[PDB]
DNA sequence: TTCACGGAGGCGTTGATTGGTGGAT
DNA sequence: AAATCCACCAATCAACGCCTCCGTG
C-alpha cells in the first residue's frame, strides 16, 4: 500500500474543474488539492458502505450494483440513478 | 451563461449526454487502476468487479464538475475569476449532500 | 445538523482514517521526475522546449 | 467438467509530474 | 508600490491498460 494511492492524479482532477469552468477562469494550486482530497474521499465513503454490505451478505466483490445501492443509501441518488442508466447502456 | 442557470439544468445536460452521446469507455478523463487503488486502499475491501471503477471514473467526472460549478458561482459573488479553496469550502456548506467532507474540509 | 443519511458512514471513515494514519503534502514526489524538471533546457519566459 | 470472472504479473506504451518566469491581481 | 501566485511549456519514467495465466465458486 503506496500512501500516495489513497488520491486520484492531480493534474486529471485540474483538468475537469478547468473544462467546468469559463475559458478566462483561473485555479489556485490550494482549490486542485482540496477537489483532489474531495473526490477521493467520494470513492472512500461510497466504497466503505458498499464494502460493509458486501460483507454482510458474505459476497468477496463489491460490484457496480453496490456502488449505486450505496449512492442511494448515502443521499447521492442523482449520481445512482444518472450512473444507472450510464450502466445499462456500457451492457448494451 | 449565467453561472446559477448552468448549475440549475446542470442534471438536465447530464441525462440528455448520458441518453444520446457515443460513450466510448475506451476513454476515461480518471485512471481505471487509480481509481481501484482508492477503493483498495480501504482493508475490508477484498475484491472488485471491472464494473465499479469504470462507474467511479464517470460518477467523480460528474462530482468534480457539480462542486466546482458550485464554487465558481461564490468566485463570481466576490468579482474573483481564480477559484480558491474558500469558494470550495462554501460550497461544501450550502447542501448536506456534502456533509462527508466536514472532516477534509473543515469549519 | 448532519445529514442523517450520512451520519454512521462519516464515522466509521473517521475511524477508518485515524487508523490508516496511524499505520503510514510534499514539495515533490518523485526524486527522478524533480531532477529531469530541474535539468531540461528552459526558455526564456521560464517554459520547457523540445531537445 | 466447464463457465464466469477477478487477482497477479509481464509487456509496450504513455501522459502525469515538474519548476522559472511574466504579469495579473 | 511591492508582493503574491498561476498559466505556460513538453520529456522523462512511474504507472496505466491490456493480455495471459491461474484460482475460486
Ligand atoms: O456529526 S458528524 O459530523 O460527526
Amino acid at each position: 500500500m503506496k500512501e500516495q494511492d489513497r488520491w486520484l492524479p492531480i493534474a486529471n482532477v485540474a483538468r475537469i474543474m478547468k473544462l467546468a469552468l469559463p475559458e478566462n477562469a483561473k485555479i489556485a494550486k490550494e482549490a486542485k488539492e482540496c477537489m483532489q482530497e474531495c473526490v477521493s474521499e467520494f470513492i472512500s465513503f461510497i466504497t466503505s458502505e458498499a464494502s460493509e454490505k458486501c460483507q454482510q451478505e458474505k459476497r468477496k466483490t463489491v460490484n457496480g450494483e453496490d456502488i449505486l445501492f450505496a449512492m442511494t443509501s448515502l443521499g447521492f441518488e442523482n449520481y445512482a440513478e444518472a450512473l444507472k442508466i450510464y450502466l445499462s447502456k456500457y451492457r448494451e | 451563461g449565467t453561472a446559477r442557470d448552468i448549475l440549475t439544468t446542470y442534471w438536465q445536460h447530464i441525462i440528455n449526454h448520458l441518453e444520446s452521446d457515443n460513450h466510448d469507455y475506451k476513454i476515461h478523463q480518471l485512471p481505471l487502476a487509480r481509481i481501484k487503488k482508492v477503493m483498495k486502499a480501504d482493508p475490508e475491501v477484498k475484491m472488485i468487479s471491472a464494473e465499479a471503477p469504470i462507474l467511479f471514473a464517470k460518477g467523480c467526472d460528474i462530482f468534480i464538475t457539480e462542486l466546482t460549478m458550485r464554487a465558481w458561482i461564490h468566485a463570481e459573488d466576490n468579482k474573483r475569476r481564480t477559484l480558491q479553496r474558500s469558494d470550495i469550502a462554501a460550497a461544501l456548506s450550502k447542501s448536506d449532500m456534502f456533509d462527508f467532507l466536514i472532516d477534509i474540509v473543515p469549519r | 445538523y448532519v445529514n442523517a443519511k450520512q451520519f454512521h458512514r462519516i464515522l466509521k471513515r473517521r475511524v477508518a482514517r485515524q487508523k490508516l494514519e496511524e499505520q503510514l503534502r510534499k514539495p515533490y514526489l518523485h526524486e527522478s521526475r524533480h531532477n529531469h524538471a530541474m535539468r531540461r533546457p528552459r526558455g526564456p519566459g521560464g517554459r520547457f522546449l523540445t531537445a
